[PDB]
């Protein structure tokens, strides 16, 4: 049994070959080193130490060469000499990962038995050109009815999700991919995500909590997870991101599409800043590398959509960046947000008064406008938009206790029935079909008729009713995904029938 | 000029020393004038080793250039040179320093080399030979870098040996293979 | 060890050959390094503050700081043809406009 | 100077040094070409740190570099390709297309260090720009040979807005524009790309009318600074040689300053005030001082500024308001009430506003503007504290003039048939300053707020009538 | 079953003191020499293979 | 290991060694350089090349000559666990500080450990009570949870912990470690006092408790090490048992702070406010040794000391990550004659859920959040204004806000004296009937005074009489 | 420096050196580094406050801002039985007179 394992292990160790370089260590501890020698080093290329350590090298000099250790820096003594492995970083990439939970470098730490690798890649690999990229029309949802419905999420596009640590920022995360489940069962490869979500700063008890929800809700079996706990090196932080890219590239090549999700990109920048310091050389504003811009857009540009030349994939990102104790001009927090093409952001203060997925509106914004809502849905928030936008100028004025007329007060009325609609449940799937209804509802004034406590009562109840009465009206939503003539018309009768309670 | 930067600190000097002796055409001699001086400037009685960090006057340091240059009178002309741009910067705690690494510059214009090749304990005279024999017939040793095979003795070799020259090493030693047999069997 | 603008391997192996000043490394100068349009100059021991300097590459300096082995000057025009081992003439007139 | 072999002793990203053998080195702003399994890698000699070491800045992706691998040099600076049959094409930082068309059809090539025009050939700009965008028009009028200013934060439309303007004005003209992006997104660039082939402004068979150079994100930070510079190079041969007036985009440049303020940081030199690089005010100069109106032809720059989070106490937009004649902001907020543009007039001063520039009509029809509706941003806080007391007759007709004309700054555009669906409209100078005098007075104070809602002209606003009455 | 877990444990542990116990006894020997010697006829082997 | 060394220098407590032979040394090694003090215990935490070691000095620094003697432990240095450490009070390197004599073991063990994996991962989602009303309506604690508590101390921080203490140790009564990190000495006096006659500590028989106590006397590098030994401690009762502890610290933002000293000596350039580019990885192992295992779970309780009480400071940000649940405490609310001074706005916890600890929980924890808020917006316009100038929806709201915020304390049983009424203690059970009442308005139509200084609901009613009268 | 004051035991004659440090904020803030990195250390403040000082209490207290939290082991039964509760109660007079204007 034991004896068995052990006395294979034997056979599978040791008998080293002729080297070809060598360098003497010195300098050395905190989870990095510097060395004397090596003229055979690539920049990026991994080195054997001989205590069992291997460490990436990122700064060469013809004085000391600084090869930043991965492995526990007490095993690591000086005088040892290191054998450079002689290839670039890389990880074996496959459909072996799928329902399992792997680290930095690939290997899982979640005891499930090895990976199945049909290719290996390589962490770095870059953006597309221009000619194989095409646009992106790709409709996806996100659990949220407030999210889908005031910004335009897509298949392709990056959407920086920002505000503070510690608001449910991963919870907000974990709808997103609990509603990625109604597309993966679909026959179809063309719709299929198999999503990767990357933890970067995180202690090992919430990734082993948010594996069990997945499971739970029978939503593990698409997902991957790529971690680097906070313990784990700060060279393993910085190469998490983008390892979990080459993972997200394989779907992309075979032209299926996947999400990634870099949870947070704030931690993985204090790694890198122990890192620059530790070799000494001058960092940017508040101590933040130089380089950490070149880190952050490079990644960044590589979840993109593909052409009809390639496969016709898209990994899509989602950053996440918990500004500590808020800051949005704070030096990782600006150069996120540039990189991006959209933001979602999340206030903290709204979260209090009860208007959980927190959400703000003009912190929220989105350059290029509408594109990648479902069409269905885009001609229900045709008006939202703008009675959100007016509510909050109009809210301001009527609290004061001033007089009011009767036009202001329609804005003030016909909002807060609006924003009690957006209010769901966190860990709680939606569907287009069970969105296009309550949107309608809001819009067109039959949510003013009810009461404002009992608008929640009212939703769970009016998409029942439709189950039973006008099923019909459900089914041509989540067929044909647009509203013509007769589903305006079908729809206004359906909201009509039960308007009660 | 140069042949080719070796050492960053110290090897500044030892670079300007020998490309001003590849224009007078003796580098050899220099070296070994030098040699010989830096020796019995170390086995000097009193302030040998007890005098290398100054805490006197630049022009009291020029005057112990002065008395060093009594002691032999072939040193040549430009490592006398030398010694007044020591004086003047200051500096006798890296002197050996100097010398040393413009052994290395010279030595590599003579095509040799010194190699080492560390062990548990002393390795048998035929085995040393055996050694350098086999460096030959291999390109390691392409000649014009010829080792002296010099034997030393390290406590942390636990078996086996580690062979040495330039940024070369073959590495067949017991130390590492117990090393990660140890590991993997408690991993 | 330490940082000094006489271990520079130019300074140090004319020195060794026994060359001297010579009115070229004490009144003139010329460039060790040159970059961020902060060239710094060998020579000039001879200087008054802020002197004006004309170089070979047709660009004039100032002289901000006057440090002991190096004058540092800081260059007026371009960079794009300015470079190493330049001599740099003494002007001997520091930096003046036409009045009237 | 002459191309010569060194060797590289160390690589700390994209800041690579070299040690070239004694006497002999490049000379300051140089490239050396450095053979890599990814391209030709293009190094920019930036210092020298004596005993012929130099230091770089890199211009290709960095990766698998040995130390010890053999650099030449090109003996001069990076050299571009310009021409009339470059417009189309795509070029780069190495002057490569990532659009995959091969190498450039080149006439001639130049340098990207091109030293500033001086005062001896200069000359006073007289030709006046029209963009047929009304608020524009009317309340910060541009003329061609300026330095237009396009301030705005994060996700403003700016994207739109020059998509407008080059699919418009380019056509309309017989000159040429260079469309130049430095440090901008992939997306982005395939949606410049789609939109603008499409509308026959740029098109493969004939001349297009509008050139590329996209520069993008997933490069160098040294790499994405000198694209700006490679995209004037051309419009620097346009100028001069073909004898042409140029209308110059660059977008966004603040991708161009954040750049400069990063490389400064790792060449060893110290910071200044608030991440700002110490050399701010210089590089911007360079850039904006050759883009000039001379007696060669005229240079007109439109220029899309990232402004972070709506403020302006910030050093490097601030430095940078001076540079540029006829500002415009593009507030946040304008674009979220439906209103297209998202121009704010009273945020928008220009230095091309005289009164026989652009006669004295202009003037004093958009100074009536500034004033009617400051006034009526002036009463909110008045209604919204202490309700509907301390009003006049004179202040509700005010308030009822501002909201006509509030609603009277939204002109639907072609490029935004993506993101509303509504097609565009096209207004002439003489044309707006006509139909804003009539409102003035009160004469279309008769015709409802929303009736001035998505339209044009004057023509326009009593069509709209018609429809809501119907 | 935790107790199987933590016997599994101790095999590991407890047979890994064997191999450092066996170790000792051929770094006694004057195996301690001739194996030492094995090695070097290798060395000449390897430096020949190049 | 028979290396041996001469000091070369001696920079405050980073004392700097040269080995005068060629056997190489191993980074977390340990040397003893004999001193007039006994001996004094070092750790190497650096190698600088050409066997110059750097290392941490943990006692006092005044004595050691230079060109003094070493002789190399070779190795990290082992405390002493067991049971036989239980009524015990252990210093970094082992000695009583309660002069029971020598610590007694079983085994001793290194001070550093491996934090577990992914694969060693156990999960929690038990409730655990303090009784505490604030604490468990808005952000209840669970079997194994991992707490936080912010703002500064000499406020009534230790008789918080002391209270803590007093609840759940006694609700337990297995195993506990108290590990104090930069202890103030007079107040350790008071623990030492109160455990004994609480009947915790108990020497004519053995303790259920052990513990560590590091004075913030001592050097910076014994105070950096006072939570490594105390770990070790726990890590032996969560393995070797097989049963779940406590742990209780006030405060480990020294830990945090000692290491911020120590490292501009070491030869780190430190990062912007001040603060170690180091912070990451020594806060990534601490949180990871202290974690729900397969076999225990050490269930913690943290209190950071927070300066000039700023939240934007990276030390404290960087921790809120590692922890479950945060109960932040502000000065200025423990100075308002509230206590707990806990902020219900200001906290949170991720078993606080609609089926974690019961959807009754939710309804209530989440009204009293909303009613607070709008009342926390609308604080400019009452003072500037009057509360009849309020719009009359608003008025109901703010009238029951004013009536939660008196209600919120709950005098304490170990500051009885202090407070001047006696302690209060009530169940989650009880606490969930009190906020349900007070907000469907039964005992809402009386005094704001009768809400004052007082625990549940049943109080409240017993004192509307003693104002009455 | 401040933990060397201390009330010592009886084996050592029962000794005290009691400590009292005193601390002059900027502008009457009591959270910056300096005065917050004393507050941990010690128990309790005597803050003290200009407005009273003017009116006619010199040396002036303020007492909503001032605790002793180990105050009261140390008084004898007169001080405390007659003093009892009499802290509550001006924060009580506190409460009252805030919302009485």
């Amino acid at each position: 049994e034991v004896s068995s394992i052990l006395e294979e292990r034997i056979k599978g160790v040791s008998d080293e070959a002729n080297l070809n370089e060598t360098g003497r260590v010195l300098a050395v501890g905190d989870g990095i080193a510097r060395v004397f020698g090596l003229n055979n080093i690539q920049a990026e290329e991994l080195v054997e130490f001989s205590s069992g350590v291997k460490g990436m090298a990122l700064n060469l000099e013809p004085g000391q060469v600084g090869i930043v250790l991965f492995g526990s820096d007490r095993l690591v003594k000086e005088g040892e000499l290191v054998k450079r492995t002689g290839n670039i970083v890389d990880v074996p990439v496959g459909p072996g990962l799928l329902g399992r939970v792997v680290d930095a470098l690939g290997n899982p730490i979640d005891g499930k038995g090895p990976i199945d690798a049909a290719g290996r890649s390589r962490a770095q690999v870059k953006a597309p050109g221009i000619l194989p990229r095409r646009s992106v029309h790709e409709p996806v949802q996100t659990g949220l009815k407030a999210v889908d419905a005031l910004v335009p999420i897509g298949r392709g596009q990056r959407e920086l999700i920002i505000g503070d640590r510690q608001t449910g920022k991963t919870a907000v995360a974990l709808d997103t991919i609990l509603n990625q489940k109604r597309w993966n069962n679909g026959s179809d490869e063309s719709k299929k995500l198999y999503c990767v979500y990357v933890a970067v700063g995180q202690k090992r008890s919430t990734v082993a909590q948010l594996v069990q929800t997945l499971e739970q809700h029978d939503a593990m079996k698409y997902s991957i997870i790529v971690a680097a706990t906070a313990s784990e090196a700060a060279p393993l932080q910085y190469l998490a991101p983008f390892t979990a890219a080459s993972i997200g590239e394989w779907f992309r090549d075979n032209g299926k599409h996947a999400l990634i999700v870099y949870d947070d990109l704030s931690k993985q920048a204090v790694a890198y800043r122990q890192l620059s310091l530790l070799l000494r050389r001058p960092p940017g504003r508040e101590a933040y590398p130089g380089d950490v811009f070149y880190l952050h857009s490079r990644l960044l540009e590589r979840a993109a959509k593909l052409s009809e030349k390639e496969g016709s994939g898209s990994l899509t990102a989602l950053p996440v960046i918990e500004t500590q104790g808020g800051d949005v001009s704070a030096y990782i927090p600006t150069n996120v947000i540039s990189i991006t093409d959209g933001q979602i952001f999340l206030e903290a203060e709204l979260f209090y008064k009860g208007i959980r997925p927190a959400i703000n509106v003009g912190l929220s914004v989105s350059r290029v406008g509408s594109a990648a809502q479902v069409k269905a849905l885009k001609q229900v928030a045709g008006s939202l938009k703008l009675f959100l936008a007016q509510y909050r100028e109009v809210a301001a004025f009527a609290q004061f206790g001033s007089d009011l007329d009767a036009s202001t007060k329609q804005t003030l009325v016909r909002g807060e029935r609006l924003t009690q609609l957006l209010k769901q449940n966190q860990y709680s799937p939606l569907a287009t079909e069970e969105q296009v209804p309550l949107i309608y509802a809001g819009v067109n004034g039959h949510l003013d008729g009810i009461e404002l406590s009992r608008i929640g009562e009212f939703e769970s109840s009016f998409l029942s009713y439709l189950k039973s009465n006008h099923n019909e009206l459900l089914t041509e939503i989540r067929e044909k995904g647009e509203l013509s003539k007769e589903l305006l018309a079908s729809l206004k009768s359906a909201t009509e029938s039960f308007v009660a309670t | 000029p140069p042949p080719v930067r070796l050492f960053g600190v110290e090897g500044t000097y030892a670079t300007a020393l020998y490309q001003a002796a590849a224009k007078n055409s003796s580098i050899d001699a220099a070296f070994q004038s030098l040699q010989k001086v830096e020796s019995t400037v170390k086995k000097n009685p009193k302030l040998g080793h007890l005098l290398l960090n100054p805490a006197l006057s630049l022009k009291d340091r020029n005057s112990v250039i002065d008395a060093i240059v009594e002691t032999h009178k072939n040193l040549d002309g430009y490592v006398v040179n030398l010694l007044k741009v020591l004086s003047e910067n200051n500096r006798l705690g890296c002197f050996e320093k100097i010398a040393s690494d413009f052994g290395v510059l010279n030595d590599a214009h003579n095509g040799l080399l010194k190699g080492t090749v560390t062990s548990a304990e002393p390795l048998d005279p035929k085995s040393f030979k055996r050694i350098e024999k086999a460096l030959s017939a291999s390109k390691l040793v392409g000649q014009g870098k010829s080792l002296k095979l010099e034997n030393v003795v390290k406590p942390e070799i636990k078996g086996g040996l580690i062979v040495e020259l330039g940024d070369k090493t073959v590495d067949l030693s017991i130390s590492t293979k117990i090393q990660k047999l140890n590991k993997v069997l408690e991993d | 060890t330490k940082a000094q603008p006489t271990e520079v391997s130019s300074i140090l192996e004319e020195r060794i050959k026994g060359v001297s000043d010579e009115a070229n490394l004490n009144e003139t100068g010329r460039v060790l390094a040159v970059g961020d349009g902060i060239a710094r100059v060998f020579g000039l021991n001879n200087i008054q503050a802020e002197e004006l300097v004309e170089f070979s590459s047709g660009v004039k300096g100032m002289a901000l700081n006057l440090e002991p082995g190096q004058v540092g000057i800081v260059l007026f025009g371009s960079d794009r043809l300015v470079k190493e081992g330049e001599l740099v003439k003494r002007t001997g007139n520091i930096v003046d406009v036409p009045v009237g | 100077s002459t191309p010569i072999t060194g060797k590289v002793t160390a690589v700390i990203g994209a800041i690579v040094d070299v040690h070239f053998e004694q006497s002999e080195l490049p000379a300051i702003l140089n490239a050396l070409e450095i053979k890599t399994p990814q391209g030709k890698l293009v190094l920019e000699v930036a210092q020298h740190l004596g005993e012929n070491t130099v230091r770089t800045i890199a211009m290709d992706g960095t990766e698998g570099l040995v130390r010890g691998e053999k650099v030449l040099d090109t003996g001069g600076p990076i050299s571009v390709p310009v021409g009339r049959e470059t417009l189309g094409r795509i070029i780069n930082v190495i002057g490569e297309p990532i659009d995959e068309r091969g190498p450039i059809k080149s006439k001639l090539r130049k340098p990207i260090h091109a030293d500033p025009p001086s005062f001896a050939e200069q000359s006073t700009s007289a030709e006046i720009l029209e963009t047929g965008i009304k608020v524009v028009d009317l309340l910060a009028p541009y003329a061609r040979g300026g330095k237009i200013g396009l301030f705005g934060g994060a996700g403003v439309g700016k994207t739109v807005f020059i998509q407008e303007l080059i699919n418009n004005i380019a056509k309309a003209h017989g000159g040429f524009s260079v469309f130049t992006g430095v440090g901008e997104r992939t997306r982005e660039g395939n949606d410049l790309y789609r939109e603008m082939k499409e509308t026959g402004v740029i098109n493969l068979e004939g001349e297009s009318k509008v050139a590329l150079v996209f520069g993008q994100m997933n490069e160098p930070p040294g790499a994405r600074a000198r694209v700006a510079l490679t995209g004037l190079t051309i419009a620097e041969y346009f100028r001069d040689e073909e004898g042409q007036d140029v209308l110059l985009f660059i977008d966004n440049i603040f991708r161009f300053t954040q750049a400069g303020s990063e490389v400064s940081a790792l060449l060893g030199r110290i910071p200044s005030a608030v991440g700002y690089q110490p050399t701010l005010a210089t590089d911007m100069g360079l850039l904006q001082e050759r883009i000039t109106t001379t007696k060669k032809g005229s240079v007109t720059s439109v220029q899309a500024v990232y402004v972070p989070a709506d403020d302006l106490t910030d050093p490097a937009p601030a430095t940078t308001f001076a540079h540029l004649d006829a500002t415009t902001v593009l507030s946040r907020g304008i674009s979220e009430l439906g209103i297209y543009p998202a121009v704010d007039p009273l945020d928008s001063k220009s230095r091309l506003l005289d009164a026989a520039v652009v006669g004295q009509e202009h003037y004093d029809v958009a100074s009536k503007v500034q004033e009617t509706l400051q006034t009526y941003k002036s009463l909110q806080d008045i209604i919204a504290i202490l309700g509907m007391d301390e009003l006049s007759e004179q202040d509700k007709l005010t308030v009822e003039r501002a909201r006509k004309i509030q609603r009277f700054l939204s002109q639907p555009f072609a490029v935004a048939e993506v993101f509303t669906g509504i097609p565009g409209k096209l207004v002439r100078l003489k044309d707006t300053v006509a139909s804003f005098k009539a409102v003035l007075e009160g004469k279309y104070d008769n015709i409802p707020e929303h009736a001035f809602y998505m339209v044009g002209g004057i023509e326009d606003v009593v069509a709209k009538a018609e429809k809501l009455a119907a | 079953v935790r107790y199987e877990a933590s016997l599994r444990q101790l095999e590991q542990r407890q047979l890994a003191k064997s191999v450092i116990s066996r170790v000792q006894s051929e770094l006694g020997n004057p195996k301690f020499q001739e194996k030492v010697l094995q090695q070097s006829i290798s060395e000449i082997e390897q430096l020949l293979s190049k």
